[PDB]
Order: C-alpha cells, then sequence, then structure tokens
C-alpha cells in the first residue's frame, strides 16, 4: 500500500455470505463440580 | 398397664385418654436390642452396593459421586 507490504493470502469474497445458523448455548455461572464430599 | 385390658372399662381403668401410648416405651426398649447389631451404614444394607464401599476400596480416597455407574 502506502510504502508498506502486508503479505496476506488471496482473499475469498464469497466467504461473506456463509450461512452460519446460530445454535443454543447457555452458560451457567454456578453449576456442578467434579467431586463432592 | 395393658392397653388391651383398659378397653372393656372393667379392670382398673375406666377413662385413660393416653392408653394408646402404653406400648411405645416397651417397643422402644425391645428395639434397643438391635442397637449394636445395626450400627452404622454397613450393617443396615448390602454395603458393596453403596458409595462409601468404593471409597474404602480406593484407599479411603474421594471419588466422584457417580463412580458406581461408570
Ligand atoms: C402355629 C403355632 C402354634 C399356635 C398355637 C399356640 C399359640 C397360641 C397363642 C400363644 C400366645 C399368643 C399371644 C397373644 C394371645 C394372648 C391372649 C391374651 O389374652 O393376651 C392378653 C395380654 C395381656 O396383657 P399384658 O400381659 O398385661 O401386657 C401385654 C403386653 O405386654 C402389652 O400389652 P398392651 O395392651 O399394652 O399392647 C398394646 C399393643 C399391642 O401390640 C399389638 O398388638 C400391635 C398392634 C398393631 C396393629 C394395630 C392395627 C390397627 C387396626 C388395623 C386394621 C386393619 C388391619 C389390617 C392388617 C393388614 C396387615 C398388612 O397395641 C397397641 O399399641 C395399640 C395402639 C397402636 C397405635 C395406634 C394404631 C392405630 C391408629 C392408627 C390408624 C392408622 C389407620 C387410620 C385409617 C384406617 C383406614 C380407615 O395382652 C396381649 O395382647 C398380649 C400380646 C403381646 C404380644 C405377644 C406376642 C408373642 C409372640 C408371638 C408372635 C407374634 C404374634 C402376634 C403378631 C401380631 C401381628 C403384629
Ligand atoms: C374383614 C374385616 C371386617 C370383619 C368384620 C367386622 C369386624 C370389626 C372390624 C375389625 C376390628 C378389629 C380391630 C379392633 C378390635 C376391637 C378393639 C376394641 O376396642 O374392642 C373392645 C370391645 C369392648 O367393648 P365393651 O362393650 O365390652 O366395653 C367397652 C365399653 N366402652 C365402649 C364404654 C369403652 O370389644 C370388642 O371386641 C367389640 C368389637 C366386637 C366386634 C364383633 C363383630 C361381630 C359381632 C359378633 C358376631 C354376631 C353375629 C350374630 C350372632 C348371632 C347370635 C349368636
Amino acid at each position: 500500500y502506502e510504502d508498506f507490504v502486508f503479505t496476506t493470502p488471496y482473499f475469498q469474497p464469497e466467504s461473506t455470505f456463509k450461512s452460519v445458523p446460530k445454535l443454543f448455548s447457555d452458560i451457567l455461572l454456578g453449576g456442578v463440580e467434579w467431586v463432592y464430599t | 398397664y395393658s392397653f388391651v385390658k383398659s378397653l372393656t372399662h372393667n379392670g382398673f381403668h375406666m377413662l385413660r385418654v393416653f392408653r394408646h401410648f402404653a406400648f411405645v416405651l416397651p417397643a422402644t426398649v425391645l428395639a434397643g436390642l438391635g442397637l449394636f447389631v445395626y450400627w452404622g451404614d454397613d450393617n443396615k444394607c448390602y454395603s458393596p452396593d453403596r458409595f462409601p464401599y468404593l471409597k474404602k476400596r480406593a484407599g479411603d480416597m474421594a471419588l466422584p459421586l457417580n463412580s458406581l455407574n461408570q
């Protein structure tokens, strides 16, 4: 670019329209441990 | 004094409003005969099917609670 070289592989513009359906995933702060007394 | 004998109101007991407590102390004392026969968890069940038996065989080591299943 402006007196600078940034080596990157060939960009694929088709990756923009990649169908990625969102999946359910819930985090439970406060859950089960490995062992109990 | 017998609970059964006081039911007819003909021996020594006409009105006994707590006659249904008469055999609680004797039944409790007779149950004390198994005080030492059934002491602790191992004497009241088949211990190898309980979790504490596994901890003993592992050298008194803590195990996950589902160790009996895996
Ligand atoms: C084949 C072999 C050879 C055969 C021939 C030879 C054998 C011949 C006979 C030999 C000797 C046998 C001894 C008995 C005959 C003696 C005759 C006599 O005159 O004696 C008088 C004798 C004289 O009195 P005593 O000498 O001054 O003192 C007597 C005792 O020291 C203590 O006296 P006590 O009066 O103070 O004791 C009272 C106690 C006596 O103990 C018991 O009898 C236990 C009773 C528990 C059962 C109560 C049932 C309640 C009603 C249920 C109705 C449906 C039943 C369905 C059942 C289905 C079962 C799954 O009963 C109670 O505690 C009553 C209160 C119970 C608490 C409240 C429960 C009721 C309210 C809750 C209701 C819930 C449901 C509500 C809704 C219902 C739906 C509408 O008194 C006796 O009764 C003696 C019996 C003592 C036990 C003897 C056991 C000897 C060992 C034998 C093996 C066991 C056999 C008995 C098993 C019974 C089943 C559990
Ligand atoms: C399949 C189950 C049902 C069977 C049939 C129904 C039987 C009754 C249910 C079973 C009850 C058993 C548990 C409780 C035991 C009694 C507890 C009690 O308090 O009793 C003290 C009583 C004492 O009564 P009491 O009158 O002497 O003194 C009590 C006085 N007060 C009330 C003031 C305290 O004795 C009894 O046994 C009474 C119950 C008798 C039930 C008998 C039913 C049948 C009657 C005889 C057959 C008659 C056929 C026709 C005859 C023709 C001429 C010969």
